[PDB]
């Protein structure tokens, strides 16, 4: 938003079989940083 | 077992404009905003050697 | 003036003169790439308009 990029997160343990689980909770903000860049695309990183 | 590591965000991803890197290791994070040249399918794996 | 001016002109200072759309607040466009004023598509490095 308007000069800033910012991140929120949460963690929980579950035993549901194979899907994004039910219930409720909300994310806390963890950082903000002024990158000023235009954004349109993204990707995710994983290791073998 | 922490297979997931990080993310990449940008507009053109092609060094003609800026783009941003987010990464993680055992605990730490870096964030960096250069005119990165990437590839078709780059990533980070466990570079043990 | 008394520190940034030069008798030969301090032409290190440059600004953007053309853009497709007006920028968003606190945007920073670093691209040196060509702009079109004529209706023809332009490629490489120069063109008429
Ligand atoms: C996580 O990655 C960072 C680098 O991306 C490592 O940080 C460097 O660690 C060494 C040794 O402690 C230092 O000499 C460097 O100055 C550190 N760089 C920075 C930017 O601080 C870090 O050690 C890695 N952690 C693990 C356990 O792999
Ligand atoms: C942010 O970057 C995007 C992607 O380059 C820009 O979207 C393009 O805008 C131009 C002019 O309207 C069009 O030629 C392209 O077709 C658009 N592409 C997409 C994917 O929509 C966008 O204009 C940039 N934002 C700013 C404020 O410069």
């Amino acid at each position: 938003i308007d000069g800033y990029f910012k991140i929120y997160s949460k963690h929980t343990p579950i035993n549901l079989v194979r899907d994004l689980p039910q219930g409720f909770s909300a994310l806390e903000p963890l950082v903000d940083l002024p990158i000023g860049i235009n954004i349109t695309r993204f990707q995710t990183l994983l290791a073998l | 077992s922490n297979i997931i590591r990080g993310w990449i965000f940008g507009t053109t991803l092609d060094s003609k404009t800026q783009s941003l890197l987010i990464v993680n290791n055992a605990t730490n994070v870096v964030i960096k905003v250069c005119e990165f040249q990437f590839c078709n399918d780059p990533f980070l794996d466990v570079y043990y050697h | 003036n008394n520190l940034d001016s030069k008798v030969g002109g301090n032409y290190n200072y440059r600004y953007r003169l053309f853009r497709k759309s007006n920028l968003k607040p606190f945007e920073r466009d670093i691209s040196t790439e060509i702009y079109q004023a004529g209706s023809k598509p332009c490629n490489g490095v120069e063109g008429f308009n």
